DNA sequence: CCCTGTCTGGCGTCCTCTCACCCCTATGATCATGA
DNA sequence: TCATGATCATAGGCGGTAGCGTGCGCCAGACAGGG
């Protein structure tokens, strides 16, 4: 990586191989101009020690480090644990067509829909805009189609009624304790910058208004929209899994 | 580097503040004792080449 | 603290009352840091432990079961057998005491209908199929859950019950915490469990065993209240009787193992030896 | 326990994106051990559908075909 | 008598106990620990003076070579802190020592030396702190957090109950040093003696004991007490003392004197006891089998032979005593090994031993320290002296050796640095004497073993480290070069010094980032006691108890103001009147209640001293002489609260207002709020923003003025006087002439800062407040400050509340506000956001600033100037062009997607010998007009002040009426006067004038010099543009708005005008709160506000009513008095009588719009006194009015709560949070979505939300989300595609991460594949 | 070989937001100035 | 014309003639100590 300063921090792995070669690259050459007898010994200490810092660092005694104090990472580094490829990067992923801000009460909704703003229902919605501004003929190519809806001209706001109206998204509390903490729910447009969250559905969120945020998915597919309205609506989840207790219990 | 010098009286810590010192050849916790092998039965060589090396 | 806080909030509180009310808050404040952060982990395991086990197919075809009764601490039923027998195929058909009648047929899901004809009857123990008991391979049958939990039927064929079984048991752990005789309330017959009892002088029942369990059988069959009987106890009574409220019918010595008798004769001393055996040790103050 | 049934899986990637994953990696490198997505986190990992809901009939059909 | 500022607007003042002591320079731990760090400090410590002292003289290797130490000096900083601001340089001030070589001769280093040099030597930049007490260190202003950790000392600890799980507790003893090597005595279930150093390999504990040159019978003749058995002619008699025999069973019959004393079979009682010392008994007879244990103490040898009849420690058997009896010993000395008295533990630890004289013992400590080497005697003499015995590698402080004497219970509290033998043996007495159940152990948190670390004290030891690389340099180079031709200047070199200083200051885990957006965040960022960082504990590890309020935190540390989260009880804050005592613990005023009187002498006491003794509790009634009310009174005695008598009573606090700090000090009625909420409302209260026109508490504590006057955001006056000119840029004070020095003839200029950027995006204004001609006092505000007022503190802004539902939209916690608010402008916050843009240099050539840019147009260069730079205040949206970039390919610099902003400021830097643009040439005139105009100014405006001292000097004496102005004004010195003082001081200001003229000519040139000249800069950038935006962020449904007391809420809906639930008056409330949160969340004190807000109001509207009537300033002396005296004995007392019918009127201009009222913190304003105060007003006495609806225009039942809440905007605004993301970037290594916001990313589906669709039977969603929407990228291409031609449909494949993991997997030695 | 102590390996919540920081010192070579 | 001094640019892994580490805690299973 570039940190933009005319140097390169370089990543651990890229040093631990470098050390590698350097001592390896000595000792062929050790080997080569004939080895002191009882010498041929010490360097290949070194170069096992080596590679042992490099397939596993600090299993074997002390680590070694790059700056200052901290261990550099080895490659078991980067599969064991947090920050790793089996817990950061393959069972939870980072994800388009997705949003988040900040929630707020509004009741005047019926328990199967929520607010959402413009702004975000335009950012999370724009390739069903594009598709419905060449399927109407009001741009020829993608990239007049883009333009439009940066410039936001005033018929894009009645395609944006258009592709919401009958369109699931999933909210979704950030810590999702049981399965109830992620809903979907059919979007209404709120001139505004918050989601407006039906009350009641706020007992399973276990959210209360003092600043919490929900962050916002899209189902793409066919598929997931009548997965996120046949299993996953607001209407559907009443009953708790944990009993039989209603979850729709007035606050 | 093959060197001359005796270790207890003359702690190692003391000297240290100066090159030579990486450590002794030891293929073991104790600072081996190495042979002199050059200096004994093999003392003058490298009729390998002059490659200078690459 | 001995000198509690006579002040609430409608009036002041001076600085040492208010000092106290803030080591209670600092103390809860951090019981529930590290209660979220142990409770996190638990639900991983948990929902790493199970993440594989899906309804997998319709009927296991087996008979044996678990047996569901009233728990039964030692006061009030705390769980009755409607809120435990809910929804749960049972295992062998419940015979009502009119023995070779049926009451419910050996597949039969019990519903509310069906719950509220188990509790009029007064049916002693449903014995009813239980996952762990189960015969599929490779995952768990349907008619061994149960009824589906959030919704009406039964189980569908498919919805992965291990996940949302780990998500239910560690989801209330961000709400746990972190860090003489026998007296009766009810009245009912006597009915004793385990027990090795004997005849005294004095014309009561006395005990010669530790896992004598005590029970009040009410009017209809099943139990109100349990109690563990220690070892040697004295019952004021004997089983199959009929007692009142508020009598304590059985006392004992928690401090002394008493070493009561069978047969009635003299003592004598076998392979008690004095000076090894036994040591003279007189005791000064009492004579005895 | 909990823990240690998990870590003992005739599957080494669950056992795996659980708690220590040099014991177990080492064990199945060693033992030749052959997983078969067997389940929700293994196919989760490899990208394909679940066997729980509507993957589960997906996956009748592909163990039928099979 | 009142100041000058105190007559505009006097606060009411509750309050019944009479102070005794103000409120301190609440800055005083990071000023006074700084001014001990860098002083001119002789007779040697603290300071610099210490590492200099203690790291100097560096001898050689033998070489008779010594660079000693003479003294050392700080120049003046070359950048002054508005300069090093700006352009972004540390704010340092370089360190000249004088150092010194002296050079020994051969065969007398006790000679003369044959050359010395002493010089000048240039090491290191230390940087200074400003008067405000924080550092600048790359332009970014950073405060360094004073620490917590352990008193250095010796510590007896015991690991209770845990280890071998059979309930034998064990003791050890750690000695904590200042600096150097631990050691750690302790016990093992064996009942053995166990030493360690360091927490290294364990040893025997007396293997030391040899090690200090110990033989074993000394070691016995100290660690036990001796047991005589003399043979004298019958059965070996012994000498008996029989206090050694409490409880103890005979073997035998006792008797003596031919009298029965003891029974076999029974112990001997206490008044057997008596029996035998009354009647003296010495010697009596013991049995052949009482000496079958005993333990023997010496060595007897036998005098024939030559050799060891028995060695010692070694108990006794018939054949050794059948060998010593015939050797000739009449005396046998053993030792008293009890059960509940003296354990054998000594013994059982020489049992243990192998070794046996102090060459073996240092051989196996030289062997546990460095492992398997081989040792020699010489070697390990010097290891062991150099482990505790040497001013070198070890040294307890003064902190130190007080602790060691104290815990010790010594006498001298003065020692040396270093250990001794009897220090090591009083350690282990003290563990023996703790073992056999006398005496107690000591526990951690109790604040006398807690010590505070501050600024100079770490600033010093980094120092000190750099200090030992550098002698681990000089000693290198000294005794390995040409002598005397070198000077030390050429070995000494600045490079370790400034990196070990640079690293500390620059990135520690306690030279943290300045929380600046806000006077308070300010002054209790700066007041931090944390526990963390180095030497300390670790968020993620510990622990249970250190997390939790000791009773000894009382008055020094505040016990509510915490933050909440994954670290409480960690970063602590210190209190109000808590000072930090001479060896760095803590203490707090009190006050010394002799026998019957409360005397008002303060009296500091620490933490330990405050255990002995009894201190009565703040809060107790007196009758005006000291004498105690009651003859009960509550108070504590040691760390436990009781109640005691009237007259055992030893110390009083000062004032109720100490056990809290100043960030829950501020908070009004907080005696009524729970814990928790006032915990949440001090934290809040420190997270405000400043709006744009602050306006006061209403209902305050009077604690406002501390924070405000001894914080450094307002500009108070240094000397008083008469304001000259008052401007939005500057003020002028004319010194009043009691208050003047005689020469410097002196007016003072405050050059006030205007909008500029703080550090967490506010805009830090001052304004001033004085009008022109206004008399000020010494100490005095002039210029308001960003969230001040009158030298007050006002955060957030005053609003009518009321307490009802209404109609669901403040269901939870929100908040439901009238357009009213948004239309008076009076939540609107003003932010500045910097915006940077580099020209670095890379291939193909350097870059291009200029405006001659591809692919763009008119409209988009219209706002640009003909140098690409935008214009300062060209109002910009977000997406336009403000630096125009080209490289050898557009890169112009661009606002960031979603704001706008007007263009306030925009700087240019030039790196040296790059060509100046017009525009940069354009800033550079108008930078050197500003600073001509401004020293010409200096110049003019100290000329005025100086001709004006002549003029007041010439009124006696020789005066001139009409020929002082026919001639020139600068010769007003040849006039007829003769050798006075005036002529002397006309001659003194003549030498002041001549000196302005100079040094304005040298200035002048120096100044041209600082705007002309280049800037050092990053390796290979040509120029950096700057440029300032400045948002204007209004309000909106989304941001956080909260009380003062943890009534949090996003507001939910603004409402209109009509809407809002009026009154039967006409005027509409603000905001409408829920009342639901108050009996759940006790937060009760938000009530009791309300109310007094209310009245307050009232007697606001009372004068607003009869000033508005233009009534004569007779009716408003009379109200205002009535509204002034209003209570019980209080410590207010004002008087109108004094104000002389002008103030009163300002008085009542500014009391119009509210009466502001103090409440201080535990003893304020009770029930009846807010019933009495809404009784002057005439509002409803219960403060509830009737309220009509907006909607429906009929009345609310039930008649609801209204008044006026002090209520504060948060910055955790919703234009911050908000995102959204259809297609950004992708990461490099794994094919995902980026992180963040400002990188345009997307949200992290984590691992539970997958748990949770798995928990459905969703299953083509979670496909999607994980393979399509995240990671594959034909997938994804394919999935734009189908979806912008309508096909709703994912060609699934695999994610690429997991390729990533085939990769890592694969990488190793492992074969991962995929079968089939 | 049968305990019983020690040792060293594992593990210790989620999501988001902000900020700084990310070699300096020494040696060698070249150029300029002075003798 | 030659030599010396000063300034600028380019180049690698405790810094030193030792010692730094020291405020988590539980469980568990293997390795070994004692008997
Ligand atoms: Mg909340
Ligand atoms: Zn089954």
């Amino acid at each position: 990586v570039p940190l933009d300063g005319g140097r390169f921090a370089t990543s651990d792995l890229n040093d631990l191989y470098r050390r590698v070669i350097n001592r390896n690259n000595r000792l062929k050459r050790l080997l080569d101009l004939a080895a002191p007898d009882i010498i041929v010994r010490n360097e290949k200490r070194m170069l096992q020690e080596a590679v042992d810092a490099l397939l596993d660092n600090g299993r074997r005694g002390r680590a070694i480090t790059g700056s200052n104090k901290r261990p550099l990472k080895s490659l078991a580094d980067m599969i064991k644990g947090k920050q790793g490829r089996f817990r950061q990067n393959l069972l939870g992923k980072r994800v388009d067509y997705s949003g988040r801000s900040v929630i707020t009460v509004g009741p005047y909704l019926r328990l199967h829909q929520c607010g959402l703003p413009k702004k975000m229902a335009l950012e999370l919605f724009k390739p069903f805009i594009y598709g419905k501004l060449e399927l109407r003929g009001l741009a020829t190519t993608i990239k007049a189609a883009k333009k439009m809806v940066e410039r936001e001209e005033a018929v894009v706001w009645d395609i944006l009624d258009e592709v919401i109206r009958e369109h699931p998204v999933l909210l979704n509390r950030a810590p999702t304790l049981h399965r109830l903490g992620i809903q979907a729910f059919e979007p209404v447009l709120i001139e505004g910058k918050a989601i407006q969250l039906h009350p009641l559905v706020c007992a399973a969120y276990n959210a209360d208004f003092d600043g919490d945020q929900m962050a916002v998915h899209v189902p793409l597919t066919l598929e997931a929209q009548l997965e996120a309205r046949a299993l996953m609506m607001s209407t559907n989840n009443i009953l708790s899994p944990a009993n039989g207790e209603p979850i729709i219990v007035p606050s | 580097l093959f060197v001359e010098f005796d270790p207890e009286v003359i702690h190692t810590t003391t000297i240290n503040a100066t090159r030579g010192v990486s450590h002794f050849v030891r293929f073991g916790a104790s600072p081996a004792i190495v042979p002199s092998a050059v200096i004994h039965q093999l003392s003058v060589y490298k009729p390998k080449d002059i490659v200078d090396p690459a | 603290i001995e000198t509690p806080i006579t002040a609430n909030f409608r009036e002041g509180l001076n600085v040492l009352q208010y000092f106290i009310s803030t080591h209670g808050a600092r103390k809860g404040l951090a019981d529930t840091a590290l209660k979220t952060a142990n409770s996190g982990y638990l639900t991983r395991r948990l929902v790493d432990v199970a993440q594989d086990l899906v309804v997998t197919e319709d009927d296991c075809g087996t008979h044996e079961g678990i047996m569901m009764t009233p728990v039964i601490e030692g006061g009030d039923v705390k769980e009755p057998l409607r809120d435990r027998v809910l929804g749960r195929v049972t295992a062998e058909d419940v015979l009502k005491p009119g023995t070779a009648d049926i009451l419910v047929p050996r597949n039969t899901l019990l519903h509310e209908q069906w719950c509220d004809l188990l509790e009029e009857n007064s049916v002693d123990a449903v014995k009813v199929r239980s996952v762990v008991s189960c015969d599929t391979d490779f995952g768990v049958c349907a008619h061994c859950y149960g009824r589906d939990l959030a919704r009406g039927h039964i189980i569908n064929k498919g919805e992965a019950i291990g996940v949302i079984a780990a998500q239910s048991i560690g989801e209330p752990g961000t709400q746990l915490t972190m860090r003489s005789s026998i007296q009766v309330k009810n009245k009912g017959s006597i009915k004793l469990s385990n027990v090795k009892s004997v005849v005294n002088s004095s014309g009561k029942l006395v005990i010669t065993s530790r896992n004598t369990e005590l029970k009040l059988i009410d009017e209809f069959g099943r139990t109100k209240e349990s109690y563990k009987v220690p070892y040697g106890a004295v019952l004021a009574k004997g089983d199959g009787e009929q007692v009142a409220g508020g009598e304590t019918v059985a006392n004992w010595d928690p401090h002394t193992m008493p070493v009561i008798t069978e047969v009635s004769g003299f003592v004598r001393f076998t392979d008690m030896i004095d000076g090894q055996t036994i040591t003279r040790q007189t005791d000064e103050l009492t004579g005895l | 326990g909990i823990t240690k049934a998990s870590l003992a899986t005739e599957s080494f990637i669950s056992a795996a994106s659980f708690q220590e994953t040099t014991r177990v990696l080492t064990e199945a490198a060693v033992a030749g051990k052959r997983d078969e997505l067997r389940g929700l986190k293994e196919n989760v990992i490899v990208g394909r559908l679940i066997p729980a809901g509507t993957g589960y009939a997906y996956h009748q059909d592909r163990m039928r075909r099979r | 008598v009142y100041s000058y500022t105190e007559k505009k607007r006097i606060r009411k003042d509750f309050g019944k106990r009479p102070q005794v002591l103000d409120v301190p320079y609440l800055l005083s731990i990071q000023l006074d620990s700084f001014q001990k760090f860098i002083e001119q400090d002789p007779e040697g410590q603290y300071g610099l003076e210490a590492a200099f002292r203690s790291v100097f003289p560096i001898q050689s290797y033998s070489g008779n070579s010594e660079l000693q130490y003479v003294s050392y000096r700080l120049g003046e900083p070359v950048f002054d802190v508005q300069e090093c601001q700006i352009r972004g340089v540390t704010y340092s001030a370089p360190l000249r020592v004088k150092l010194r070589l002296v050079i020994y001769e051969r065969e007398a280093p006790e000679g003369t030396v044959k050359d010395i040099k002493e010089q000048e030597v240039y090491m290191g930049e230390i940087p200074l702190m400003t008067d405000n007490g924080t550092f600048v260190i790359n332009g970014t202003e950073r405060v360094i957090v004073s620490q917590l950790h352990r008193s250095p000392g010796v510590f007896f600890d015991s690991d209770k109950g845990k280890t071998h799980s059979s309930g034998k507790v064990l003791y050890n003893a750690r000695i904590i040093p200042y600096r150097g090597s631990w050691l750690d005595f302790e016990f093992d279930p064996k009942d053995n003696l166990f030493v360690r150093i360091d927490r290294r390999r364990k040893l025997p504990a007396t293997i030391i004991l040899r090690a200090l040159n110990y033989t074993t019978e000394q070691i016995l003749d100290l660690f036990f007490e001796k047991v005589i058995f003399e043979i004298r002619d019958n059965k070996l008699q012994m000498e008996l003392v029989p206090e050694r025999l409490r409880g103890e069973t005979a073997s035998f019959d006792i008797e003596a004197n031919g009298k029965v004393y003891v029974e076999k079979g029974r112990r001997i009682t206490a008044r057997h006891i008596r029996q035998l010392e009354k009647d003296d008994v010495k010697l009596i007879e013991v049995p052949v089998e009482y000496i079958a244990g005993k333990v023997v103490a010496k060595d007897y040898i036998d005098e024939s032979t030559g050799e060891l009849i028995c060695a010692a420690n070694m108990e006794l058997s018939l054949d050794l005593l059948a060998k010593l009896s015939q050797s000739g010993h009449k005396r046998i000395e053993t030792l008293f090994t009890n059960d509940l008295d003296h354990g054998p533990y000594i013994s059982e630890t020489l049992r243990v031993d192998p070794t046996n004289d102090r060459l073996s013992a240092l051989v196996e400590i030289y062997r546990m320290m460095r492992p398997g080497e081989p040792p020699t005697r010489e070697a390990a003499e010097s290891l062991f002296e150099n482990l505790f015995f040497s001013e070198d590698r070890y040294d307890l402080s003064a902190v130190g050796r007080m602790k060691f004497n104290r815990s010790l219970l010594r006498e001298e509290i003065e020692g040396s640095g270093i250990l001794s033998k009897d220090d090591i043996i009083d350690v282990m007495k003290k563990l023996i004497d703790i073992r056999n159940g006398k005496g107690e152990v000591d526990d951690i948190d109790h604040l006398g073993n807690r010590r505070i670390r501050s600024v100079g004290e770490m600033a010093e030891n980094q120092f000190r480290v750099g200090l030992v690389r550098v002698e681990r340099a000089v000693k290198e180079r000294l005794s390995l070069g040409d002598l005397d031709t070198l000077m030390p200047q050429d070995m000494i070199n600045a490079k370790p010094i400034s990196a070990a200083v640079k690293e500390f200051f620059g990135s520690s885990q306690l030279s943290q980032f300045m929380d600046q957006n806000n006077p308070l965040s300010e002054i209790t960022h700066k007041r931090r006691i944390s526990a963390l960082g180095p030497g300390g504990l670790t968020r993620e590890r510990a622990g249970f108890e250190v997390r939790d309020v000791h009773p000894t935190h009382y008055g020094r540390v505040c016990p509510i103001e915490t933050p909440e989260g994954p670290n409480i009880g960690l970063i602590n804050s210190l209190s109000v009147y808590a000072q930090t005592n001479e060896y760095g613990f803590l203490e707090t005023p009190y006050r010394k209640v002799t026998d019957g009187v409360v005397t008002d002498e303060i009296h500091y006491l620490s933490a330990i001293e405050e255990g002995n003794y009894v201190i009565a509790q703040a809060n107790s009634n007196l009758d005006e002489e000291g004498h105690f009310v009651e003859d009960l009174v509550t108070c504590r005695s040691k760390g436990e609260s009781s109640l005691f008598s009237r007259d055992q009573v030893d110390y009083m606090d000062v004032s109720t207002q100490q056990v809290v700090s100043v960030g829950a000090s501020l908070i009004p009625f907080l005696e009524h709020d729970d814990a928790n909420r006032a915990l949440m409302g001090a934290n809040m209260q420190r997270q405000a923003v400043p709006t744009l026109r602050a306006d006061k508490p209403l209902v305050g504590t009077g604690m406002e003025r501390a924070v405000a006057v001894d914080s450094g955001v307002t500009a108070v006056a240094k000397r008083g006087g008469v304001v000259q000119y008052v401007d939005a840029s500057r003020i002028v004070i004319k010194v009043n002439e009691d208050e003047m020095y005689p020469g410097e003839a002196g007016i003072d200029i405050y050059n006030l800062t205007k909008y500029t950027r703080s550090n967490q995006n506010t805009c830090i204004n001052q304004m001033p407040c004085v009008s022109l001609g206004e008399p000020v006092e010494r100490g005095d505000v002039l210029a308001d400050g960003p969230s001040t007022d009158l030298g007050e503190l006002a955060l957030g802004q005053n609003m009518r509340v009321a307490f009802m539902p209404w109609n669901g939209y403040n269901f939870e916690d929100s908040i439901l506000v009238s357009e009213r608010v948004v239309q008076e402008d009076r939540f609107t916050t003003i932010h500045i956001q910097e915006l940077a843009c580099v020209s670095r240099d890379t291939k193909l050539g350097p870059e291009e600033i200029t405006a001659d840019i591809p692919n763009v147009g008119e409209a988009a260069l219209s706002k640009l100037d003909e140098s690409g730079i935008v214009y300062i205040g060209a109002e910009v949206t977000g997406g336009d062009i403000l630096v125009g970039k080209v490289t050898p390919k557009d890169s112009s610099l661009r606002v960031p997607n979603g704001v706008s902003g007007t263009v306030i400021d925009v700087q240019v830097f030039t790196r040296d010998g790059v060509e100046k643009d017009k525009r940069a040439l354009e800033i550079e005139e108008m930078q050197l007009k500003q600073a001509k105009k401004d020293l010409s100014e200096e110049l003019q405006i100290l000329e005025a002040g100086l001709f004006s001292r002549i003029r007041a000097v010439l009124v006696a004496g020789g005066v001139e009426a009409e020929k002082l102005d026919k001639l020139p004004r600068d010769r007003w010195l040849e006039l007829g006067l003769t050798d006075e003082e005036k002529q002397n001081q006309l001659e003194q200001l003549a030498e002041q004038y001549d000196e302005l003229k100079h040094e304005f000519e040298k200035k002048l040139e120096a100044k041209r010099r600082k705007i002309t000249q280049g800037d050092d800069l990053a390796p290979g950038v040509l120029k950096i543009v700057k440029v300032y935006l400045a948002v204007k962020r209004r309000i909106q449904p989304g941001d956080k708005m909260a009380g003062r007391h943890g009534n949090k809420g996003v507001i939910s809906k603004i409402n209109p005008i009509e809407d809002m639930p009026y009154d039967e008056n006409g005027t509409p409330v603000d905001i409408v709160l829920n009342p639901l949160g108050v009996p759940s969340r006790m937060n009760i004190g938000q009530i009791l506000e309300t109310h007094l807000g209310m009245a307050a109001k009232g007697i606001g509207d009372k004068i607003n009513a009869m000033l508005k009537q233009q009534q004569e300033v007779a009716k408003l002396r009379e109200f205002i008095q009535r509204a002034y005296d209003l209570g019980a004995d209080v410590r207010q007392k004002v008087d109108l009588s004094t104000f002389s019918d002008e103030e009163v009127m300002r008085l009542a201009e500014n009391l119009r719009k509210g009466m502001p009222i103090a409440t201080p913190v535990f003893d304020g304003a009770k029930e009846a006194e807010i019933k009495e105060l809404l009784k002057l007003g005439d509002l409803p006495t219960s403060g509830q009015i009737r309220l009509y609806d907006g909607r429906t225009g009929e009345q609310f039942e039930r008649p609801v709560t209204v008044g006026y809440m002090y209520m504060l905007k948060l910055n955790h605004l919703v234009d911050d949070k908000m995102h959204a993301r259809s297609t950004g970037s992708y990461s490099l290594v794994t094919q995902q979505p980026l992180g963040g916001k400002a990188q345009f990313g997307g949200q992290r589906f984590g691992e539970m939300e997958v748990w949770a669709l798995e928990a459905y039977g969703a299953a083509y969603t979670l496909q999607e989300m994980l393979t399509v929407k995240s990671d594959d990228v034909n997938g994804r291409t394919k999935m734009y595609k189908n979806i912008v031609d309508g096909n709703h449909q994912m060609e699934p494949g695999m994610p690429e991460s997991f390729n990533v993991l085939l990769k890592e997997i694969r990488s190793l030695g492992i074969n991962i594949e995929l079968e089939d």
